[PDB]
């Protein structure tokens, strides 16, 4: 959070936290109601968000589904919903710490070291959250849905 | 390190479940306290020279202690005692602005126990002054703001015992 | 380190004397088996990747160590972990090349066991992959240079043990 | 060895043995049949080795065995004829090995420390094993007596 | 002390002390009886020097026993006093030992990071030791006062 | 590290007194035998490498530990061992120049049993090397500088076991 980098950087040059600094706990806890919401939002509309960004990850993918590819049956597809799921999760994190720190140290840190040696294709991975982001967007205001896709062009950037 | 809020994500990341209604709640009490914490960490950095200051007048100054013999004799050991004092009031309040007292087990008390009994530092005597500090800390940032910082202070006073 | 030609020598060096008339024998048992082992050295470097693969598959996904809570959880200690068979499988490759296993206890399982105690690493998890790549290796190089590997396969597992 | 050396390179880069490292042992180990050969024609014809390999650095070198030197005496003397079995046994095990790491880690690293305080002239020494090598290689073949001096002249560099 | 110096300057380059090494401890050894006689002759006449150096230092700095001053009130006073003779007793000490090692390692180094948290007067603390300087080296010859006062100028220098 | 004159300050800083009139006659005990210890240093300066030779050659030469199995056999572990005698010779003249065996304690003194019980060095034959070299530095400085210089020999030794 922006709590926690604020005291890592004070402590780094052995100093109590700058005007400047506190100030940035001061929005930071001011506007933690309204992030609690967005993440509230995609919380409860878990299971339509997995399940349409399948639907489209998998149209403009099909060889993934398709005999030879990584997410070939039902299981191994059932298991590709799960990833998105994970992320889905990691991303609400995200949101209500006010930074990608979440997002990064958990399914991010050698995230294409896991895929690699799977087999599975993270552009595939990477447009699989792309429609996370076009669904779970939709559901969110226009202010909101600006702020949450943040977190989510992060996990496509992290992938790429 | 951890916060208030990461500690609450890493709680539900190690279950692999979302935020619950519960979770949800903890987070809330912090963020309604978030400018109690951060008035209170503005006024102790004003008055981070006076608060050592008196608490070492209080406790530790004219005793044994100062005398030859003593641990604090000597400019060089007297100035190594109010720069710990220094350090436990500053990591006093990255705790209780971070509300998690994470940063006092990794970047504090991790092997500071063995240090002192090592060097020959009394480790009582260094209770009383950071008991000192919490007093005087108290008295300035308010009855409110006292006790959150209070919790902190004895977290590093169990760490040394 | 040591390999099957220093090690007769460094046993002869200690007692003071010549190469012995069976000193000889041990040593030529070696350059017997030079080429079978560089055989194998070669398929291994080849299929490295599918070999840790394979052995991560059979042994270690879909259970509790890969889910939320175990220690494969998370791409930092998943990647972590595939890692360490990449260690494991290469420094094995090492021990059978140079026939003497020197260099795991010097470069490999010196300290290692109190490493992932520390952290929390499940050794019994960690043996069961190791123990899948000697299955999975010997299909590959064949029946002679499958039970050769698999001495030093066992002898990391000894040694986590 | 060269197992060793290609292990030890192998190791430090972080990968598995080269094509080309590979075939270093290939090579090492058929012509290492050879070289054990080498190593027992020096082993069964030792004590002779030593002792006209003596009798030639004496004559070379009298003032040694002469009153005042450091080889005066029939036990120092002896003691002289002993190094050069050392030496020797050091050499057989260089042959084995295929380099000259066993005959530096044993008896070359700070070689001239202990002779120095001994008071053992080194030049001395080194035209003692300079009488193995000659004695030595005359009992050898034409292409042995050139692959088994190289690691007498190692022996004689290093205390150069 | 020049023995310990000349120790640890030899044991850094790993080498037995030099001729000239050698020669500043026999001066030192011979010269050690003379300042003695320095250190005896500064510890009769304690109670004076500090005494007087205490009336001397409160005329030029009155603010500091005055009304909100550092030093007001007879234990205030009285505790400045000891300061004096805390100085006085180290620079014994220093005369004895024949450098200011004694002085720096016990009463100099971090020396105003303990004033200045106290919230005494530093260079007011300097101008007492001024005081002590001229009443001690009253009391010593003149070959010894330019000795001993050399102790006194590295503890004014520190401060300042 | 501390010497003989600063010894007894640190003995009367601790107990915050002046130097005293019992405490006068120690340093006077020092400066009267100053002489008498720099004679002895020169002459072991000189004869640095002698000593450590027939040292060698009374007590450790001629036995198992140079034949091969022993821990002075190699030359690397010949010339390791001698470089020894020449430190433990340096600073045992320290010691003695110094009036005080905080050097000992300090610079050499400090986790060496434990590095030697490591790497497999016998103690008792390195005690006799240094007892050796007592006999042989007590013939050269004479009877006055060679007990003193003992004092600190079998101060090394006293710390080994
Ligand atoms: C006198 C020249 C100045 C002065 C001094 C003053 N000092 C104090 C209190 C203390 N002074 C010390 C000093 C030392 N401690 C050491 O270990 C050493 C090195 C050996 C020194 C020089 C200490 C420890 C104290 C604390 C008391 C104690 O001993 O426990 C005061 C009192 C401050 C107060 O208000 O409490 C004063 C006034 N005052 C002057 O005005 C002069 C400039
Ligand atoms: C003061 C209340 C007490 C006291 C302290 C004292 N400490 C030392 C020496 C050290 N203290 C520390 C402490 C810290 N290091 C850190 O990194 C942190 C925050 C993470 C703290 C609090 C360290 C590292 C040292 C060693 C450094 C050094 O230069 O010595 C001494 C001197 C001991 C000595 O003989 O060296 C003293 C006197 N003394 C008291 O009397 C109080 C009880
Ligand atoms: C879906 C967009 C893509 C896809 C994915 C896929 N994944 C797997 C198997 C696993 N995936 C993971 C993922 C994570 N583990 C973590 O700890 C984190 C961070 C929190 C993530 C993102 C894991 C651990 C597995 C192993 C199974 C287990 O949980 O134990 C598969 C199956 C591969 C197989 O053949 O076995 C697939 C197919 N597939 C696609 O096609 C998309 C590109
Ligand atoms: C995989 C089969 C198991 C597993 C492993 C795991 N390891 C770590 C952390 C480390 N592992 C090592 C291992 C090695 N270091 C070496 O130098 C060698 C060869 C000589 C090996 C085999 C080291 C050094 C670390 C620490 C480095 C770090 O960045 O952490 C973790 C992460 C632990 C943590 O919390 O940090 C994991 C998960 N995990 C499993 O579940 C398998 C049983
Ligand atoms: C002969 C060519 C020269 C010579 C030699 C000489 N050597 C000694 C005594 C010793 N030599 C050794 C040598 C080694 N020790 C090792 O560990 C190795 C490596 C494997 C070597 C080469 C040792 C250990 C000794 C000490 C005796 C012992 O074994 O305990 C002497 C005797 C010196 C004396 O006066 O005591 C001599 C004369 N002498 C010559 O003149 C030639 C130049
Ligand atoms: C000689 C009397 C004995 C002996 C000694 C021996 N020592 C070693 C290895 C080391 N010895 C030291 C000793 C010191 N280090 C210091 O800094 C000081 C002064 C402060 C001393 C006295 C150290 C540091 C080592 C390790 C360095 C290394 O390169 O090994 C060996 C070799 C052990 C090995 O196998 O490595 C030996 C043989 N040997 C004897 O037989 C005598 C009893």
């Amino acid at each position: 959070s922006v709590v926690t980098k604020s005291i890592v950087n004070a402590d780094a040059e052995a100093r109590y936290l700058s005007p400047g600094e506190l100030d940035r706990i001061k929005n930071f806890v001011s506007t933690g109601e309204r992030r609690l919401r967005i993440a509230q939002t995609l919380t409860e509309n878990r299971e339509r968000i997995v399940k349409q960004a399948g639907d489209q990850l998998f149209q403009k993918r099909p060889d993934v589904v398709s005999p030879g590819g990584n997410a070939y049956g039902e299981e191994m597809t059932a298991t590709c919903l799960r990833d998105l799921d994970y992320y889905l999760r990691l991303v609400t994190y995200g949101i209500v710490a006010g930074d990608v720190t979440p997002i990064e140290e958990i399914g991010l840190v050698g995230v294409r070291e896991m895929y690699n040696s799977l087999g599975t294709p993270i552009p595939a991975v990477a447009e699989g959250i792309r429609a996370m982001k076009n669904v779970a967007c939709s559901l969110l205001s226009a202010e909101d849905a600006a702020e949450a896709g943040s977190y989510f062009d992060f996990v496509i950037g992290a992938m790429q | 390190m951890q916060d208030a809020i990461t500690a609450v994500i890493n709680a539900s990341d190690v279950q692999g479940k979302y935020l619950d209604t519960a979770a949800m709640e903890k987070l809330k009490a912090y963020f309604a306290t978030g400018e109690l914490r951060v008035r209170a960490a503005s006024v102790i950095s004003a008055n981070a020279a006076n608060i050592v200051k008196e608490a070492v007048a209080k406790s530790l100054l004219y005793s044994d202690i100062t005398r030859p013999g003593g641990n604090m004799y000597t400019t060089r050991r007297y100035a190594a005692c109010i720069r710990d004092l220094d350090y436990y009031l500053r990591y006093a309040t990255y705790a209780m602005l971070a509300g998690d007292p994470s940063i006092l087990d990794e970047r504090v008390l991790n092997g500071l126990k063995e240090t002192y009994n090592s060097l020959g530092v009394p480790i009582a005597a260094t209770v009383q002054a950071i008991q000192a500090m919490k007093e005087v800390t108290a008295s300035l940032v308010g009855a409110d703001a006292g006790k959150e910082m209070g919790i902190y202070f004895d977290y590093i006073c169990s760490g040394l015992s």
